[PDB]
RNA sequence: CCCGGCGAGGGGAGUGAAAAAGAACCUGAAACCGUGUACGUACAAGCAGUGGGAGCACGCUUAGGCGUGUGACUGCGUACC
RNA sequence: UGUAACGGGGCUAAACCAUGCACCGAAGCUGCGGCAGCGACGCUUAUGCGUUGUUGGGUAGGGGAGCGUUCUGUAAGCCUGCGAAGGUGUGCUGUGAGGCAUGCUGGAGGUAUCAGAAGUGCGAAUGCUGACAUAAGUAACGAUAAAGCGGGUGAAAAGCCC
């Protein structure tokens, strides 16, 4: 705090409390008495805790009926307007669409879209798994998740 | 014509076509109740005392209602010895109305 | 399975002690100090 | 030669029980002029008992 | 059902004419303070003056066992600071002989506003006659 | 009909004014402003120009005969205190309050 | 983060200060000396919820005793006589006979006479 | 108005009077 | 427009969704100070309450009596840290 | 300092001794109802369900289980100008921390559930800051060099001007 290191008062003889520093956190525009620091919430996963986390969540999508398997799933142009009529073909509203390849008029038609969202099968996460609604997988992404995963 | 009888470990003075708050009894909120351990029956100058109880007299009423008392609060609080509870309770009662008191 | 139906493991996450919040959480005014010792001092104890 | 303990609003109310004002009973009124003041003393324009005492 | 209370407005008085020719002092006082706290009656209550009017004659012929009549003192004190005083039982029978009687009564009725409500009601006269045959008081004998 | 009139922050204490408005509380207005005529005090100074304000209001803005007016209420008010520093000896600086007043008539038929 | 107190510790006074009407003074006023009030009348009514039990069995007792021995018998041998006689009536139901049906009350007194001779 | 230096420092005792009023007699 | 000192301040009127948004201006708690109404209080002694409890006032109601406020008198009772 | 060496009144028993029968008397015991803990036993445990005993004063201190607050996800969801939060009341409810509904004010945000993280709960520290009391409408109004009157101005003059 900005301040400086001088008795407010004396020590004794005055009526008033005891008291060194105007930096003390007792006092109005006083210190934080333990005021944080910037810190690293990250933990520690284990491999194969992460990749048993997976394997179940997985086999609980199945069980829910929240996994679709295609052979593709591909966007001519890349627009916004081709991808929502697709999706309504499909009945699907809250997606994540995960494919074994790079596809950028399928990234760029899902970009504007907040209750779609496509990743690759290696930039897959237990928590988007667990918020989307359904989930698409390639039959390649299928095969590379069974690689990955054993 | 009044009657006194023991229920939920306490007595009761009663006279026909009154509503006396007993203790819980297992009994439904329209069921009919008998009290046979009558100790004293009057009748103006008709008196009889039980001397165990009344042997002839029962006492029939119909349950009305059960319910819970008022919120009560306890407070233990030991002074300077760093120590206070708190502690609510309400006690179940039953509601009940004397159909007649059969001498 | 949702983001709102996890739940953890019983027993994994236990609470853990606030001192100094009142007489019914147990650790009161001293915290599991005592009275007026050097251990109660902050920063007090003696080394190994 | 102070306080111990701090006197209450009620003994301050009573305190100030003895010290409200006492209005004016009743204002006399001249007999020349017909305006009213204080017994024993003059009108506000210079009357006293029907005289004009003193011009203004 | 809730226990019954007398009320003050519904409760109903009696006056009682009891002369203290030769009856031991106390044992008259004890039955005086019973009738005038209202405990020979069912209908007592603690904080109700359930007790009757009292009468008391011939207070100056009340006689005390052993050498009480020269050896009991009655002390008190005018709050200066010397302002002890001291009279005996045949003094005080001399001087005011009604404080003995009051006194053995005040020291046995309850103390605070309501025995001194039940003491307004002990009407004692040294002499063998009363102002008060307005009010039809009955004998009693203790 | 209640007639309103106001003098807030009157520079004033509102126990000294409370003393006059005491006096004429329920009283018929012809004979308050006569005690207040001839009352002696400054709050009464104050407290007869609102009154006579309450009357004009009266009689202006709601039409009503000033024979049959008759104040109803009356009630003073704290104000804001602006505070000054007096000083005392030996360096001791006091916190004099300097009270206000919200004086406030109302003046009725009713 | 940062947890602002004001509408907790508002709430948390005034639970109290609704306890505390009708005290006289700053004990209806003033947290500090309300709660200190609080939980001395919750003291006196745990204790005076055992008083009760106490207090009015000695009214009906004194009761009791009056209607006795104006039906000529003490309080200790009527009760006596209704232990002998096997009567379990309860001295609150005494109380409330002695006073509103003196007739039953001199039947007991009788019954209880009759058990003693 | 611009009414500051009531209770800073309080002077008041920073001025510490002379105490010890001639009261040595507790020793 | 009016009272007022060609004041302060206020009452109208007007604006505005709102002036209990009027510049001392969002919401406006508490301490504190008032006005009004109900009850109690001037023979009465103490942590000021609690248990009982008359009476009074006010609402409901099928009068059943419950509530609400007050609390004469009375048993017990010497704050917190 | 005052009775002041039965608690008092008072007592010649209302004192003492002996015997006896009554009764009063505690939060003890019993009765009725309710909660919880720990053990038995059995079930067929939903791993807790009957019965069953018994236990339940508690500082330092140890252990177990919870409420509530702010924020993040759930939530581009739900509630909300047909009135949010907040403030003030009332009623109901829970063993408690608390919770719910609603009247009035207010006039725009709030947030279930299940998880997560804490600047997470105040009455005290001769605690800090601000506001308001008290004493109290009391003390004082600063050299005991001294004032009085007329007229004027002005809303008003002991204090201004002549
Ligand atoms: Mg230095
Ligand atoms: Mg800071
Ligand atoms: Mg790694
Ligand atoms: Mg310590
Ligand atoms: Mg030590
Ligand atoms: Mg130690
Ligand atoms: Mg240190
Ligand atoms: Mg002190
Ligand atoms: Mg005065
Ligand atoms: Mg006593
Ligand atoms: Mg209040
Ligand atoms: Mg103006
Ligand atoms: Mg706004
Ligand atoms: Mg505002
Ligand atoms: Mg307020
Ligand atoms: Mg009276
Ligand atoms: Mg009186
Ligand atoms: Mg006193
Ligand atoms: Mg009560
Ligand atoms: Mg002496
Ligand atoms: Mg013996
Ligand atoms: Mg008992
Ligand atoms: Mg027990
Ligand atoms: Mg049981
Ligand atoms: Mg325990
Ligand atoms: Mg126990
Ligand atoms: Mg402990
Ligand atoms: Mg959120
Ligand atoms: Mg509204
Ligand atoms: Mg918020
Ligand atoms: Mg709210
Ligand atoms: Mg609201
Ligand atoms: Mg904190
Ligand atoms: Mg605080
Ligand atoms: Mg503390
Ligand atoms: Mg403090
Ligand atoms: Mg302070
Ligand atoms: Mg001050
Ligand atoms: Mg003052
Ligand atoms: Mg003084
Ligand atoms: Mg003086
Ligand atoms: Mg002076
Ligand atoms: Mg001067
Ligand atoms: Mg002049
Ligand atoms: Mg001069």
């Amino acid at each position: 705090v900005t301040g400086s290191g001088k008795k407010p008062w004396r020590q004794k003889g005055t009526g008033r409390a005891r008291s060194g520093s105007i930096k003390s956190p007792i006092w109005r525009s006083g210190g934080v008495t333990f005021a944080a620091r910037p810190q690293d919430h990250s933990q520690k996963v284990n491999k194969k805790m992460y990749r048993g986390a997976l394997k179940s969540i997985l086999s609980e999508l199945v069980r829910q009926d929240r996994l679709i398997v295609v052979e593709k799933f591909s966007v001519e142009a890349p627009k916004t307007k081709l991808l929502a009529q697709k999706l309504k073909d499909m009945a699907l509203e809250d997606v994540l669409i995960i494919t074994g390849e790079l596809d950028e008029n399928l990234f760029l038609a899902a970009r504007n879209l907040h209750k779609v969202d496509v990743r690759d099968a290696t930039g897959i996460d237990p928590v988007s798994l667990i918020a989307f609604d359904k989930v698409v997988m390639t039959a390649d992404a299928v095969k590379q998740v069974e690689e990955m995963l054993a | 014509m009044y009657a006194v009888f023991q229920s939920g470990g306490k007595q009761h003075r009663v006279s026909e076509g009154q509503t006396v708050r007993l203790e819980k009894l297992d009994i439904a909120t329209g069921e009919t109740v008998e009290f046979a351990e009558v100790l004293m029956i009057a009748n103006g100058e008709e008196v009889k005392i039980g001397v165990p109880f009344v042997d002839g007299g029962v006492i029939k009423a119909e349950v009305v209602a059960h319910g819970r008392g008022e919120k009560v609060k306890i407070v233990k609080f030991r002074r300077r010895k760093h120590y206070r509870k708190q502690q609510g309770h309400r006690q179940w009662f039953t509601d009940v109305k004397i159909t007649g008191i059969s001498a | 399975m949702r983001l709102n139906t996890l739940s953890p493991a019983e027993g994994s996450k236990k609470a853990g002690k606030r001192l100094g919040r009142g007489i019914g959480s147990g650790l009161g005014k001293t915290g599991g100090r005592g009275h007026k010792g050097q251990k109660s001092r902050s920063g007090g104890g003696v080394r190994r | 030669a102070v306080q111990q303990n701090k006197p209450t609003r009620s003994k301050r109310g009573m305190r100030r029980s003895h010290d409200a004002l006492t209005a004016v009973t009743s204002l006399s009124v001249d007999k020349t002029s017909g305006e009213k003041h204080l017994r024993h003393h003059i009108t506000a324009d210079g009357y006293y008992r029907g005289r004009k005492v003193i011009a203004k | 059902m809730k226990t019954f209370t007398a009320k003050p407005e519904t409760v109903k008085r009696d006056w009682y004419v009891v002369d203290a020719t030769g009856k031991t002092l106390g044992r008259l006082a004890t039955e005086l303070a019973r009738r005038l706290r209202g405990k020979h009656k069912a209908e007592y209550t603690p904080h109700v003056d359930t007790g009757d009017y009292i009468i008391v004659l011939n207070a100056d012929k009340v006689a005390v066992t052993g050498n009480k009549r020269t050896d009991k003192v009655y002390y008190h004190h005018t709050g200066h600071i010397g302002g002890i005083k001291q009279a005996t039982f045949e003094e005080m029978i001399a001087r005011r002989p009604e404080r003995v009687i009051e006194i053995a009564v005040k020291g046995m009725l309850p103390k605070g506003p309501l025995g001194r409500a039940m003491f307004r009601k002990l009407k004692v006269y040294a002499g063998n006659e009363h102002n008060h045959a307005a009010q039809q008081p009955q004998v009693l004998d203790i | 009909m209640e007639t309103i009139a106001k003098h807030r922050h009157a520079r004033s204490s509102a126990q000294k004014v409370r003393l006059v408005a005491d006096l004429i509380r329920g009283k018929k207005v012809s004979q308050a402003l006569d005690i207040l005529t001839y009352t002696n005090k400054k709050a009464a100074v104050l407290v007869k120009k609102v009154l006579e304000s309450a009357i004009a209001n009266a009689e202006h803005n709601d039409g009503a005969d000033i024979d049959d007016l008759k104040v109803t209420k009356i009630f003073v008010d704290e104000g804001p205190s602006m505070k000054r520093i007096m000083p005392r000896a030996k360096g001791r600086a006091d916190r004099i309050l300097k009270r206000t007043s919200h004086i406030t008539v109302v003046v009725s038929d009713r | 983060a940062r947890v602002k107190r004001g509408v907790i510790a508002r709430a948390r006074h005034k639970k109290i200060l609704k306890q505390a009407k009708g005290y006289y003074g700053a004990r209806s006023r003033v947290y500090r000396v309300a709660f200190q009030a609080v939980i001395k009348a919750g003291q006196y009514a745990y204790r005076d919820r055992r008083q009760r039990k106490r207090q009015f069995r000695q009214l009906w007792i004194a009761r009791i005793n009056a209607a006795a021995r104006q039906n000529g018998i003490s309080y200790s041998k009527f009760i006596n006589g209704l232990k002998k006689a096997s009567v379990e009536i309860d001295r609150k139901i005494l109380a409330d006979i002695a006073v509103f049906d003196k007739v039953a009350f001199t039947a007991l007194v009788e019954k209880a006479k009759a058990a003693l001779a | 108005m611009s009414g500051k230096m009531t209770g800073i420092v309080k002077w008041f005792n920073a001025d510490k009077g002379f105490g010890f009023i001639t009261p040595d007699d507790g020793s």
